[PDB]
């Protein structure tokens, strides 16, 4: 189940309202941000946002200014073909697009978005995971190097208290920068923890 | 690629060339007790020989995990292995040439059980917990093993009723209900005594069983002989560089072959100090292990090293890693990047070692007493004639593709593929050249030789016709791997062969010669998760 | 007369070595004979950690709670950590008396080695003393630093000691006062490398106080160079081969546990075993059976108390690993010899010395016949005699005073700040008198 939550932040550009889990009909009525094309064109992530908002377990948290959406965080279930969803079950939600608009970045927008997202207890019955790679990031938009970029997301994503986890994914390990962020909920089962431990390390015989 | 210069020191293989020219297995066998006595056993010479020598009070096992930090010496390890062998003989009804299987995670009891099983002559076969019920059931069905030791978390994964030849199932720890064929280890060791009347073996009977997931879908049981122990010792003397003061840490699991011979037998045949780190992988735990334990010799795999680099070098800088002396990698051709990272962090060099299950113990190894080429496995150990052969068994001059073969006759061989002499005779080639199925080649010196997708991916987006793409490495027999890209064009652009070459030249001029894609395929859209992330494992699985 | 057993001993022939030994042959054994920098602590532990004994287990620790084991490298690292803590948080300099008031634990050995490593004179303290004894010992020694556990924290009157700057507390939560610092939260905030204060041949490193009938505490000072003898007897009396497990059951607050539980076995590079908690015969025999102790240096009181438990307790355990067992600082009884021979199948060697002598002088040897109830014979390089008041060497088989020719490596430097008492131990003529009465034998045996 879902309980609505909200909070407000203030900056030079005005007041930003961070709606928590929100009903899909209202997202269908917002106006997208033209600058926020980190993953897909606006149409495609609009379809994604409404679809996950319609899922019983998928959730969307939106930080916005007025009637225009500027940042979103998704909690969609892991991709069925992806190895993290081999069980294809429950209590496993993959965090996806968390990035915000370029010129609103540096305003503590992402950390506030994640904290407003994560204070909910329904964030904590399920553990949260996300997989980050170097090619998904703005290489030239902000013009700073690899490891500082990883460190600054570790800082900005520690707002939810997420600790870094290691995995043997051939895709993750192709570059030491690409890694896996995740949180372990306080209401989750120990069997779920062992299951996630098994899932993270597929071919453990090598180490 | 620049060869790593050697470091002067009190090594064991003073001169590799002179030994390779004048090495006989007789002097190697002279290092063993059976050469004078005639009583031979691999487990004996790995444990008891040192437990009776001056290494009796020397730390043999360094066990650390999230809960336990236990330490065992050679005398204590001998006592534990003898107790395990006693309990296996008394309860498991095991005799010479039998099959005893291991279903355990990393723990001292695993090594105790396997050493005890080998000591009584029972052929030991390890297993991995990641296997489902099907894999373990198939392995015991093929092996017809009488005994399988297990853990309570995995007791439910073995079909005891299904297997007719399976007789006893041992469980270790916890509180498992004592069924008709389910006996708990802990008590069975508790009242059982220590002293073991070790049964002495011939040169040509087996002591290790290992099942490898074959291409046909069914595993095969490789049976190594006690003679292999000879080779192990010498390798554990030369490539592993175990001196009398070295702390050796092997990160491989004992369920695999690599953690069975060079994580168990090779270090202890030289009387060294093995380190075992249980529990989940965590770079904090590994770096703390190296720091406070003072690991000198390291034997790990490129996957674990790559995950350690993924952790971050600052976390390594949080600990003291200057105690390292000698680093080695097994299980996959070492990357030069891992070599550079290891040299930068630990100030020590890593050495890739090659061998597989059908090989028994490592043959072609990078050597601390010679210049190290990071991309090369190394040179064959003395007394072992490794080379490159074609499909006809004829030798081939260096610097050309070919199938790596070994001159049959070396002590470390499979005595059989269990209940499958056909797969035996398929492994060896006419002319006495055992074939391992791997591709390799040598160079003039005598060493042997077996890409970031994002830089191509970032290059692709610069076209005004493509919005996104995915690049994978398609395996190649000539260049190793060829670059293949799947392209989803933007609106107003149609797939064609004319524009395919335009992508190749633009990448060619803007990037390296080998960075240009060799295969281009067009899609309406690439596989993407619901959020928008592009995964490439599905792309290579499709290809 | 229990006959000697044929075997490979470090001392091959007693007479040949006795008649043709010079202490330079013992000096060349050490690592400072070619480098000059000499320190007892460096060669007890730090030398082996850079040798082929680095991974050999140096300390077995057992008690009712902890069952960890330490190698020579581990002891070196932990002792360097303790010495760094002492130097930084106590400002203890060369010659400063660092007193240690804490129960049997690995931290005790780490702190003792660290104190001796930085040149400080380490003074052990037994836990059985009540407030006055520790108070007067600390006052007389003018100890700059004391290290203790909270259970004994209230026993030291810090307010009554002007010369006590800092007090270290080990274990538990102890409020960090101005002059009270808890070790543990200072233990893990520095490095494990410690520069060892090298000093000359004549400079003290141990301060042991002996209880006396007078009641005043007497702190003898042993120079570093006493180790010259400490190692040698450890190779002859203890015959510490490379594959022996050594168990010293004497308390480390006393000189015997301090030098024959720390310096004598580790200088030879042996494997020391130590068990915590209150004694119980099952605990000791189980320690023997599990660890398989080869050399067992214990006190005769401990042997009598073990005999009181009965031989059936020993029969329940495996004692075939014992090969060399010895008794400390008391006249062994023939009954103890017989009991040890039937229950361990091995011979006990009674050795004699005192805090003033610093190390064993007259002992039994494995390559030598044993007459029960006898001291044995002096180690080669040490001349012993039976002198009267006038000091003429008395022929054997007559009552007299034990004396040893002065100048042997283990000679004391002085009694702390009491030169008159130091000179009272010596009789003109090159003879030191230990205050014990004994007589010699034609072969050379010594008897009370």
């Amino acid at each position: 189940h879902k309980t609505y939550h909200s909070a407000n932040i203030k900056t030079a550009t005005g007041s930003l309202l961070i709606e928590g889990p929100v009903s899909p009909e209202d997202l269908a009525g917002y106006e997208f941000h033209k600058d926020l094309t980190a993953f897909r064109p606006p149409r495609e992530q609009h379809e994604a946002l409404v679809d996950i908002a319609g899922l019983p377990e998928g959730r969307i948290i939106i930080a916005r200014d007025g009637r225009t959406i500027v940042g979103y965080v998704t909690y969609l279930y892991p991709d069925p073909l992806e190895r993290w969803s081999e069980g294809n079950m429950e209590d496993l939600i993959e965090l996806g697009a968390i990035e915000v608009a370029p010129d609103y970045r540096g305003c503590a927008v992402g950390k506030t978005l994640l904290t407003v997202s994560m204070m909910d207890e329904q964030m904590e019955n399920y553990i949260v995971m996300t997989t980050e790679y170097y090619w998904h990031w703005d290489l030239k938009g902000m013009k700073k190097d690899v490891w500082e970029y990883r460190k600054i997301m570790e800082k900005m994503m520690n707002a939810g208290g997420l600790v870094w986890f290691a995995t043997d994914e051939p895709e993750i390990s192709s570059h030491p920068a690409n890694c896996l962020m995740a949180r372990i909920g306080k209401n989750v089962s120990q069997e779920s923890i062992e299951q996630f431990d098994r899932l993270r390390f597929y071919h453990r015989y090598m180490y | 690629l620049k060869a790593l210069p050697a470091i002067e020191g009190d090594h064991n293989l003073k001169n590799y060339e002179e030994t390779y020219r004048h090495f006989d297995w007789a002097e190697a066998e002279k290092h063993f007790s059976w050469h004078e006595t005639g009583k031979l056993n691999a487990a004996y010479e790995a444990i008891d020989r040192h437990a009776e020598s001056f290494r009796k009070n020397k730390v043999a096992l360094y066990y650390k995990d999230a809960k336990r930090d236990e330490k065992y010496t050679f005398k204590e390890m001998k006592e534990e292995s003898n107790r395990a062998g006693n309990v296996l003989r008394r309860y498991g009804n095991v005799e010479k040439g039998d099959r005893v299987f291991i279903f355990m995670p990393r723990s001292p009891e695993l090594y105790f059980i396997m050493l005890g099983a080998i000591k009584i002559g029972a052929i030991a076969g390890p297993l991995f917990e990641a296997f489902m019920e099907g894999a373990v059931k198939d392995r015991l069905e093929n092996s017809e093993a009488k005994v399988v030791v297990t853990t309570p978390e995995l007791l439910e994964r073995i079909p005891v009723d299904k297997l007719p030849h399976l007789q006893h199932v041992f469980v270790v720890g916890g509180e498992a209900e004592s069924g008709t064929n389910i006996i708990n280890y802990d008590e069975a060791a508790k009242q059982e005594s220590t002293r073991l009347d070790i049964e002495w073996m011939d040169k040509k009977d087996g002591f290790l069983l290992h099942y490898t997931s074959g291409s046909t879908g069914t595993p095969k049981g490789v049976l190594h002989v006690h003679e292999a122990m000879i080779q192990q010792y010498q390798t554990g003397k030369w490539v592993l560089d175990l001196k009398e003061e070295d702390i050796y840490w092997c990160t491989a699991d004992p369920g695999w072959v690599t953690g069975t011979v060079y994580g168990i037998f090779a270090p202890w045949l030289n009387g060294a100090t093995n380190v075992i780190v249980g529990g989940r992988f965590s770079p904090e735990s590994w770096y703390g292990t190296i720091e406070q334990l003072g690991v000198n010799v390291w034997y790990s795999a490129p996957t674990a090293f790559r995950m350690l680099m993924g952790a971050g070098d600052e976390m390594a800088a949080k600990y003291d890693l200057t105690s390292l002396r000698h680093v080695l990698s097994v299980g996959e051709p070492l990357n030069p990047e891992v070599i550079r990272w290891g040299h930068k962090v630990f100030n020590k060099r890593i050495h890739d070692t090659w061998w597989m299950t059908e090989t028994g113990s490592q043959l072609i190894c990078n050597y601390p007493c010679m210049d190290i080429k990071p991309g090369s496995m190394g040179k064959p150990i003395p007394g072992v004639e490794a080379a490159i052969v074609d499909n006809q068994g004829n030798e081939l001059p260096p610097y050309r593709m070919g199938n790596l073969a070994i001159k049959k006759g070396w002590p470390s061989m499979m005595h059989t593929i269990w209940n499958n002499p056909e797969k035996y005779e398929s492994y060896f080639m006419p002319g006495g050249w055992y074939v391992s199925g791997d591709s390799a080649y040598m160079d003039e010196e005598g060493y042997f030789w077996f890409v970031g997708p994002f830089e191509v991916e970032s290059k692709l987006v610069e076209h005004p016709a493509i919005a996104e793409a995915g690049v994978i490495g398609k395996p190649d027999p000539v260049r190793g791997e060829i670059i293949k890209a799947f392209i989803a064009l933007r609106e107003g652009f149609e797939p064609s062969d004319k524009l395919k070459e335009e992508i190749r030249l633009f990448v060619k001029q803007g990037l390296a010669a080998h960075a240009a894609p060799r295969e281009i395929e067009f899609k309406d859209k690439l596989p993407k998760t619901r959020s928008g992330k592009i995964m490439r494992r599905v792309l290579k699985a499709w290809e």
